[PDB]
């Protein structure tokens, strides 16, 4: 039978300070026993000062971060190029992942 | 599926079929609804070109909405079926999902909902019909009683009518309803709601209809004897 | 009177946009004839060439509808592909659901039935055509089946059809008075290709060279068109009589 | 594209005719003259196979067409209106009755299925009525012989004997003199073919005239033997000869 | 749910009906009311998978009410049966079918009779003496069919009602914390308070 | 009467007036060209500079269908972009299915019925165009031209516009002096001269030249436009002729 | 487009009035009388056909009378193609009814629903409205014997007597002249008959030219039978009321 | 005349007057002018307000990083066909990795223009526009009209008296088409340009508005305080 | 008769420029933007003493933030007011946050023109929005039925209009306090109304950051009224 999900491996880790905030995830991308590639970056700039990682499934994580680097771009268009602020973006992102519920991305998502 | 838009503006901005609505409303026979301090009477004018008629069965103008809720009309028979039905299928559903039954504002702004979505949608015409509804709120005590018209605005009255030679009993109404003072009693209400119909009518006789509406789903209609008392003790009065 | 724009019926019980499809149906002023031999069915039409620009050789109105079926139209060339394309489909699918060639009358009845409803729903235009379908039957044998406009249909000894059609008809009815019979008495399609453009001459008064013309024959199993050549022949051996 | 056409072609004028109906009814008046007459052990139908020229074959027009094994119909009026009506009524007869009660339908519920499209023609978005009068001869067990007529608004009547189209006034005249309810279907035939003596101008013979009777089961027409509560239809289409026959005693 | 029994007597229907609420190892209520009123002679009682009981119940009410708003008349025993009967057969094969049984009591007017109904959740209607769903059947109808009569009185029907309480009580495995016994006769539906 | 306002009605005449009508924005568009050579096609097309603001070589107006097709339309534009688009979708879905190209006789019907079917109904208006298009497949060069009216043709050459008259007399011309045939090199010189020559029925504005073509031997059957050193080769043949 | 041709068949004149239904009440006012009677014991229809020539046939013919359920028949006044749309919607109406209550219909329900189907076409859809009016005659356990009417507007009242189609201003006059609320069956089947022989257009009312049936409680103990009268049963009706 | 009740018929001498008189509504609409370089592309665009009380009508809608628009018409009408070609721009990212051709966003804005023009009950889009965009192939600038042509220029200009500033570009071309890596040069050509437009009125702060975009510049618009730089 | 999608020969549609005119005969709007608040009042304008004034519903709350006010055909208002709120709290669940005052009224403004042969007509009603949001402040809006909205300091709708306009032209300047824009409104209103403007005819609203979109009772207005007769008394 058919499995439409894999397991792309890697970690990822953020953490806030005071007046800032990091995330950091490894380079690495794996399937099973083999490494496909180790440089392969998972935590992007998506604007707005908002950096965002989604590890797992990296085909769903790209699907899903392509879709909120969209919805940052829509915000934008529709709101007068208002900010996106991060609970903002939190609550964005809960509509995107739950939005396929019945289907889920598989991934730990951090902004 | 029939797509016409009949409901169109014309330059002066009016819509004709609308207005041409409201005038067979002014063709439907009257009408009128008083409220007192303590209930709010319903009173139809039944047009007399009519002998031969089996009243048992033949459509009362009165419609129980809810068992706390009425609604009369003046216009297009057949039309009003479908607004009544419609009202009725929402008072169950409002009591079904917000258990409590409808408030008497809420059921007039979903049936004026109906009538204004009839005026612009594609393949239908307007309903020839206005309303009037009235009844007691969920534990309340205070009466209501709304009117509604074939554009679907709607609103409250102290008391009002409808219909034909409306204005006729609007005019008594308004020199006859002090706001400061409303019928005391439900005798008071009937009294006045009969008077003004009688402005209009003819004889008091198989011509006028009148339901009373008390709170707490307290409605009965009046028959033929009780309200020919009314139409009696009214006229010799009148003889001054 | 909008009961003249669409195929609503006039106070006469008429259908006017009926009557005016007939009228375009003239509108390329070509003349078409249909007979029967014993073995084969001829169809002849006028080949009107106007302009020196055009590539004469993708100027026609016939059509191989099937292998065994051709069809002739008489009227504007977008309707005439329009009324082919659709009998190509029709009788394709007829083979595929039924299990044989679709027959020459059931394709006429069929297109009959398609223009009667353009006749009878509104949104639909006539086509302008009259389409007459030939072929030798496997039931039937060699066959004529004519559709109009109206939606009318009926199989023919043989027919005519055009501007100057009436000539051609009593030109023909007047042989099978003579004749006697149902078809021309011949054993080769080549004579009866003949016999059909021998009658067309008589009848229109008029001479033709290779390329005035426009040939189908339809024998068991196949309907083909002739070339200029093969007509060229067919000419040559009249002239030589 | 698509059918915009949704709304009603056939409406209430003023006076309370519906134009299309009657314009219908106008071009049934120009049709061709039909008539069926019912005799006591059989009906019999006729029309004039008006032919439109001399090198037409009038045997690939059928304007007599069986709908069911016991049923036929004749028209007058607009023939291809008609012959997609045939069409539609023995799909019908199938689809509506005998895919369901495993038996075809009596003739009253047929005519009853034909009048119903006809009708919504009359009243469907976009159409015009059909241009057509039928006149359908049928048996069935339980009713026995029966005739009726339908009109473009989709009405049906039943008839002793009638006539339609053309010359019809004149034809239902000569029908009540000649008509009794002792005919034998043999005199309902000699009646027919008299009747439309009147209404037919050129030739008048077994090849210019189309004539089918309703009458008793013809085993020869079955197609098989071997079960015998099964008998054949009871319609059968006069051959050209047989017309003729009974021409030379008219 | 659980437990909904059915009596019918000389004059009226009893229904009587557990009021326990039981989700996984805890009694979640132990004052459940398992009925609506359909209408002002006629109750009906309901029992099966959570959720769809109640949902079921209030749809059904829903409808009768409108009903009777719309004819200004109360439908018989019978006829509010035969709607709830097809409403069940329905659903039976539809993509997620009501998994409800139920009991219908109502006093028909017309005849002035008790009628008893019992409709289990595939549409099987059937009008009793008296009814049963569930495991309780398995108790109470051997028990009736020894002690019931058909002209008892309400007051005896209610006595052969503790009868049947009580031997559930004795014999059956799971605690369904008692019933609501309700009345439907002459005089419409009213709830005995004490039992 | 009133036969004219909508269209698919017959006139009393048998025509459809909305179809005519549409030829007269076809005749009021620029003029355009096919002239058919030994093992191909060439296709050419006035292209009026409205202003000097027109950014030049930057406004084409000859598409390509699939790989081997060209095609050229005067009339409304956008109405021709509308038909171009479907027999690329036409192409594709003939492609897809059976492989091979579609052959040009094929696509000139698939755009025939297309335009055909415009004349139909009352709820669509016909095609504000003329199109001469064509290319070459295994069967050899085709060159077709098809109306308004869904009629079409193949022609030797063909033209269509404004200057459609003038055209179609120096392709006369051509046609009759060359029986044997024209070249494809030929072809678009002559092709260059006889837009220059249609320009006089135009000539307020002075316009830019474009050609296009497919030949078996010079294009390897595909469809390339002309340009560079090719097509000034063939503006100054053309500039010569003129005086 | 299309819009050219639409006759906008649902919408009201400056008068406040539905052209459609006007002309379709003009349509139906050509048609054969159909009179309705209610009397304490049982209801009577009778009704005129449309000029009759004596070679149809007469018994296998029903053109205006026609059988709902066993409790409920019309009388119809108007297109007789139109009516037979809306009375197998009645009788399937009906039948849905019964099957999911098990009792038969109650008579207004199915009244209101053929009257709601025709009100739909007078306010949506663009369609023509239904040329036809119907006298129901019926009985249910709750109301005992019921008449009323439906037009074409969807709009249906009740009656004790009541008369559709053509000349009914003349015929309400002598219904409500001659009928009183004691009456008999028999006494109104006879005061229908001479109603149609005083209002009829024809020279003589004959048996040919009538349709006729009653409701009665005739059968075995509060049940109910309806009677369409076969051709030979009005001939002696109208001999035993002296009207031939 | 007879022949302008809808778009789907011809008049005699082959006109489509529906489509013609939304063209009209450009011509009432106010002045927008567009022109470039080889390095950027400008659009200038005077606002209107419906009285002192009233803001300014925005005329330039963005439509992505390297292109954009403005407007002269139904203002609605522009935002439909904005949001159609932010969508296509955006498709051709998502799918592709790749910044949409303007030459592309030409051909799909004629072809959506088109589809009204041809079907009955629809109608032609009321408005012209004006696109400016920076793609793989240098600076481009569009017009926009809703009969469908779209047409690719060096300069123009439409909306009420668009001819003087159509004018003034046509002179000025040889000038303005090289003035490469200076925006705010290109920009005042631009304000020139508009200025021999206006009548009875001239440019204030927050009545003109300008957008830009070009090789190292992303689209962006300049309103208020940051125009009047160039008054 | 024409399609409802015609262009006019001068570029317009007609049935957007018909809406316009049934909107002049509506009952006066009149909306105000300070840098206190926007204050928002209206013409109740009853057709008969017997009609309970306080049953005309003519501003209306869309969210805490937003309010609004109308002047038309106001049955054709009840489902873009529906339309407004779905918008406003749908953008609250979907990004934690209170919707731009813009943004609400673009999005109305997208429901004007889906009508044609979708809606069959224009709407008869045009709209005063009125709110608040931290990156624009104050704002008011005027959307019509053509699908176009305008920000205005201040603006007047309905039949009094063009004289309330002309009026506002002079009033406002951008330092207006909330008071003084109420009675702004207050004397505006009685300018225009036909019968003598009181508490009963009329009615008031603000929104304030603060507080948000607040209705003020009629015992409230009364005092205001009181006031406004006062200081025109006073010289």
């Amino acid at each position: 039978q058919f499995n439409p999900y894999g397991d792309n491996g890697g970690t990822i880790l953020g953490i806030a300070g005071e007046d800032f905030a990091v995330l950091a995830g490894d380079t690495r991308n794996i399937t099973d026993y083999s490494i496909n590639s180790r440089y392969e970056p998972k935590v992007f700039d998506c604007g707005d000062n908002i950096v965002m990682s989604a590890n797992g499934f990296a085909a769903d994580g790209d699907a899903l971060v392509k879709r909120f680097k969209n919805s940052v771009k829509w915000y934008h268009f529709d709101h007068n190029d208002k900010k996106l602020s991060i609970n903002s973006a939190a609550r964005n992102i809960q509509h995107l992942l739950y939005g396929k519920r019945f289907f889920p991305y598989y991934v730990h998502t951090i902004i | 599926g029939y797509d016409r838009a009949l409901s169109i503006f014309s330059p002066d901005g009016h819509i004709f079929q609308v207005e041409y609505a409201l005038e067979a409303v002014k063709r439907g026979t009257c009408a009128v609804g008083v409220k007192g301090k303590n209930c709010v009477v319903l009173g139809c004018e039944r047009r007399s070109t009519l002998k031969l008629q089996d009243t048992r069965i033949t459509p009362s103008k009165v419609s129980k909405i809810d068992s706390h809720v009425v609604l009369s009309f003046s216009g297009l028979n057949a039309d009003s079926r479908i607004l009544i039905e419609k009202a009725r299928v929402e008072a169950q559903s409002h009591r079904l999902t917000l258990e409590d039954p409808v408030t008497v504002e809420y059921l007039t702004r979903y049936v004026a909902g109906v009538q204004q979505r009839y005026t612009q949608s594609g393949g239908v015409r307007p309903f020839g019909v206005s309303t009037l509804i009235a009844g007691f709120d969920p534990r309340d005590d205070e009466p209501k009683l709304y009117q509604t018209e074939p554009s679907g605005i709607y609103s409250s009255w102290s008391a009002q009518t409808i219909g034909r030679n409306s204005k006729t009993v609007r005019e008594f109404l308004e020199k006859n309803y002090d706001r400061k003072e409303p019928p005391a009693t439900v005798e008071e209400c009937v009294k006045l709601t009969v008077r003004s119909l009688l402005e209009v009518v003819q004889t008091g006789a198989k011509n006028i209809e009148i339901t009373v509406v008390k709170p707490d789903s307290d409605i009965v209609a009046l028959s033929s004897e009780e309200i020919n008392q009314y139409v009696t003790q009214i006229e010799q009065e009148k003889q001054e | 009177g909008y009961d003249r724009h669409i195929t609503i019926f006039s106070p006469e019980g008429r259908l006017y946009q009926v009557e005016y499809a007939f009228k375009a149906t003239n509108q390329t002023n070509i003349n078409s004839l249909a007979v029967r031999g014993k073995d084969c069915t001829v169809v002849i039409s006028q080949k009107k060439v106007p302009d020196k620009l055009l590539d004469p050789t993708t100027v026609s109105y016939i059509f191989c509808i099937s292998r065994t079926i051709g069809m002739v139209v008489n009227g504007p060339i977008p309707d005439a592909r329009n009324a082919a394309l659709r009998a190509k489909a029709e009788a394709a699918e007829f083979r595929y659901k039924y299990g044989y060639d679709m027959p020459c009358d059931v394709l006429a009845k069929r297109m009959a039935n398609l223009s009667q409803i353009y006749t009878q729903r509104a949104y639909m235009r006539p086509l302008g055509v009259i389409l007459t379908f030939v072929s030798v039957d496997e039931e039937l044998g060699p066959s004529i089946y004519k559709t109009d406009p109206a939606g009318y249909y009926v199989g023919y000894k043989a027919t005519a059809t055009g501007p100057k059609q009436q000539e051609i008809t009593t030109n023909l009815e007047n042989h099978f008075k003579k004749s006697k019979i149902d078809h021309i008495n011949e054993e080769s399609w080549e004579k009866v290709v003949e016999f059909a453009i021998t009658h067309m001459i008589d009848a229109l008064g008029t001479e033709f060279s290779k390329n005035d013309l426009e040939v189908g024959v339809a024998t068991k199993d196949k309907f083909f068109t002739l070339s200029a050549e093969n007509i060229e022949e067919r000419l040559v051996a009249i002239a030589e009589q | 594209m698509t059918d915009r056409y949704s709304f009603s072609l056939t409406t209430f004028s003023p006076s309370g005719k519906l134009g299309q109906i009657d314009y219908a009814l106008t071009a049934v008046k120009q049709g061709v003259t039909s008539l069926g007459i019912k005799a006591t052990n059989g009906v019999v139908i006729a029309t004039e196979k008006k032919s439109s020229s001399p090198l037409a074959m009038s045997e690939t027009l059928s304007k007599v067409s069986l709908l069911t094994p016991d049923i036929g119909a004749v028209y007058s009026g607009m023939g291809p209106d008609y012959r997609v009506l045939v069409d539609k009524s023995r799909k019908v007869a199938h689809t509506s009755y005998k895919r369901i009660y495993g038996e075809y339908p009596p003739t009253k519920l047929l005519v009853s299925e034909v009048a119903k499209i006809m009708q919504e023609a009359t009243q469907s978005g976009g159409v015009r009525p059909f241009g057509v009068s039928l006149l359908i001869a049928g048996h069935d067990e339980f009713n026995g012989f029966s005739l009726y007529q339908v009109d473009p608004s989709g009405s049906y009547f039943p008839w002793k004997a009638t006539a339609i189209g053309k010359g019809s006034v004149a034809a239902k005249t000569f029908l009540e003199k000649r008509w009794n309810d002792e005919l034998e279907l043999e005199d309902a035939i000699h009646i027919a073919l008299l009747t439309l003596k009147e209404s037919v101008e050129g030739e008048f013979n077994g090849d210019t005239i189309e004539l089918a009777i309703i009458g008793d089961e013809n085993p020869d027409l079955l197609g098989y033997t071997g079960i015998p509560t099964d008998k054949g239809p009871r319609f059968r289409k006069l051959t050209s000869q047989e017309i003729n026959d009974r021409l030379e005693a008219l | 749910m659980d437990i909904i029994l059915g009596i019918r007597v000389q004059d009226s229907v009893i229904l009587a009906s557990s009021k326990a609420v039981t989700r996984g190892i805890s009694v979640l209520k132990d004052s459940d009311d398992k009925t609506r009123q359909l209408s002002p002679h006629t109750l009906m009682s309901f029992a099966g998978e959570a959720g769809d009981t109640v949902q079921f119940a209030e749809y059904i009410q829903a409808n009768i009410q409108l009903y009777s708003i719309r004819e200004d008349y109360e439908l018989s025993p019978q006829a509010v049966s035969s709607f709830v009967r097809q409403e069940l057969a329905k659903s039976i094969r539809s993509r997620r079918p009501y998994q409800v049984n139920v009991l219908i009591g109502g006093y028909d007017k017309k005849k002035n009779k008790p009628e008893l109904y019992q409709i289990d959740y595939l549409g099987t209607k059937v009008e009793l003496p008296y009814g049963a769903h569930g495991y309780s059947g398995f108790y109470t109808f051997s028990l009736l069919d020894h002690h019931y009569r058909p002209d008892m009185t309400t007051e005896e029907g209610l006595d052969l009602l503790k009868l049947c309480v009580q031997e559930l009580e004795k014999r059956m495995p799971m605690d369904f914390k008692g019933v609501i016994v309700k009345i439907v006769d002459k005089d419409g539906i009213r709830q005995v308070d004490d039992f | 009467t009133g036969y004219d306002l909508s269209n698919s009605v017959f006139s009393p005449d048998g025509r459809n007036f909305q179809v005519e009508y549409a030829v007269k924005a076809v005749e009021n568009g620029t003029t355009s060209i096919g002239i058919k050579c030994n093992d191909g096609v060439v296709f050419a097309v006035e292209k009026l500079i409205t202003s000097k603001l027109l950014v030049p070589q930057k406004n084409v107006k000859i598409q390509v269908v699939d790989r081997h097709i060209g095609c050229v339309y005067s009339g409304l534009i956008p109405d021709g972009r509308h038909l171009v688009n479907r027999g690329r979708e036409e192409a594709a879905s003939f492609k897809k299915l059976y492989k091979t190209p579609i052959p040009i006789p094929a696509f000139a019907d698939r755009l025939g019925q297309y335009v055909q079917a415009h004349t139909l109904y009352n709820s669509v208006r016909p095609f504000g165009v003329s199109t001469i298009f064509g290319g070459v497949d295994k069967n050899g060069a085709h060159l077709y031209m098809l109306e308004p009216s869904g009629s079409y043709w193949g022609y030797k050459g063909a033209a269509t516009g404004k200057g459609r008259q003038s055209a179609k007399a120096e392709l006369e011309k051509l046609v009759d002096h060359h029986p044997e045939g024209l070249s494809a090199r030929e072809a678009v010189k002559q092709a260059a001269k006889i837009i220059y020559l249609a320009h006089e029925d135009n000539k307020e504005k002075d316009f830019e030249l474009e050609i296009s073509w497919c030949s078996l031997s010079e294009t390897n059957g595909l469809h390339k436009f002309v340009k560079g050193d090719l097509l000034q080769e063939a503006i100054d043949f053309a500039q010569k002729e003129i005086n | 487009g299309s819009r050219r041709y639409d006759s906008r068949t649902t919408i009201f004149s400056p008068e406040g009035r539905l052209y459609q239904v006007e002309y379709a009440l003009e349509s139906i006012s050509h048609a054969g009388t159909a009179i309705g009677i209610m009397a304490s014991d049982g209801i009577v229809l009778a009704a005129e056909r449309k000029v009759t020539s004596t070679l149809l046939e007469q018994d296998t013919s029903t053109e205006k009378l026609y059988k709902l359920n066993d409790k409920i028949a019309v009388a119809v006044a108007g297109l007789t193609a139109d009516a037979e749309i809306l009375i197998n919607t009645a009788r399937i109406h009906a039948q849905n009814y019964l099957k999911t209550y098990n009792e038969d219909i109650p008579v207004e329900i199915l009244v209101r629903r053929l009257s709601d189907i025709k009100q739909g076409y007078t306010q949506h859809g663009g369609l023509r409205p239904f040329g036809v009016s119907f006298i129901y005659a019926g009985y249910d356990d709750r109301y005992g014997y019921q008449l009323y009417t439906s037009n074409p507007s969807g709009n249906y009242t009740g009656w004790k007597a009541i008369s559709v189609g053509a000349n009914t201003s003349a015929a309400q006059t002598l219904l409500q002249m001659d009928y009183k609320d004691d009456m008999k069956v028999d006494d109104a089947i006879e005061l229908a008959l001479k109603t149609l022989s005083k209002t009829t257009d024809s020279s003589a009312l004959t048996y040919d030219r009538l349709e006729f049936a009653t409701i009665r409680k005739g059968a075995n103990d509060g049940e109910v039978y309806q009677k369409i009268f076969k051709p030979q049963e009005i001939k002696d009706i109208l001999v035993k009321t002296g009207i031939t | 005349n007879n022949y302008d009740g809808d778009t789907v018929t011809f008049s005699p001498t082959g006109r489509l007057f529906q489509v013609e008189y939304a063209l009209e509504a450009i011509k009432q609409g106010s002045v927008t002018v567009g022109l470039r370089s080889n390095t950027h592309a400008v659009l200038v665009a005077l606002k209107r307000n419906a009285d002192e009380l009233s803001s300014y009508q925005k005329k330039i809608i963005k439509c992505d990083e390297h292109m954009g628009l403005s407007l002269a018409g139904l203002a609605p009408d522009a935002r439909v066909l904005s949001n159609y070609l932010r969508q296509q721009c955006n498709y051709s990212s998502l799918v592709f990795n790749r910044k949409l051709a303007v030459e592309r966003a030409g051909h799909l804005l004629c072809d959506k223009a088109q589809k009204n023009t041809q079907s009955y009950g629809g109608r032609p889009y009321g408005v012209g526009l004006l696109i400016i965009g920076y793609d793989k192939s240098g600076a481009h600038l569009l017009e926009f009209q809703p009969s469908g042509n779209v047409t690719e220029l060096y300069g123009t200009a439409i909306g009420a008296r668009s001819q003087g500033a159509k004018t003034y570009l046509e002179r000025t071309l040889d000038t303005f088409i090289k003035i490469d890596g200076n925006p705010d040069e290109l920009i005042k050509a631009g304000v020139e340009a508009i200025s021999q437009s206006l009548r009875d009125e001239s440019l204030t702060v927050d009545n003109l508005s300008i957008a830009i975009v070009g090789k190292d510049t992303p689209f962006t618009i300049y309103d208020g305080e940051a125009v009047a730089k160039y008054i | 008769d024409r399609g409802v999608s015609t262009f006019s020969p001068e570029g317009r549609l007609f049935q957007v420029e018909y809406s316009l005119e049934a909107i002049k005969l509506g009952s006066t709007a009149i909306g105000i933007a300070t840098k206190e608040g926007v204050v928002l009042g209206v013409e109740k304008r009853a057709t008969s003493p017997l009609l309970e004034s306080d049953s005309i519903e003519k501003i209306v709350e869309i969210d805490r933030h937003i309010g609004c006010a109308m002047s038309g055909l106001t049955a054709d208002a009840r489902s873009m007011i529906e339309h407004a709120r779905t918008a406003a709290v749908t953008h609250n669940l979907y990004y934690d946050e209170d919707i731009n005052v813009e943004s609400l009224t673009q999005s109305v403004c997208d429901l004007a023109l889906r009508f044609g042969e979708l809606m069959s007509r224009p709407f008869g009603v045009a709209l005063l929005i009125a709110g608040h949001d931290a990156d624009d402040g104050y704002q008011l809006f005027h959307a019509e039925p053509s699908g176009t909205f305008y920000r205005y300091n201040a603006k007047a709708i309905g039949s009094g209009s063009e004289g309330a306009q002309a009026e506002l032209l002079n009033e406002w300047h951008s330092s207006l306090t909330l008071k003084e824009a109420e009675l702004l409104v207050l004397k505006i209103l009685k300018q225009v109304m036909e019968e003598k403007l009181d508490e009963n005819n009329a009615q008031l609203s603000c929104i304030t950051k603060q507080d948000g979109f607040k209705i003020y009772d009629n015992e409230k207005t009364a005092e205001l009224i009181k006031e406004l007769k006062e200081k025109e008394a006073a010289e």
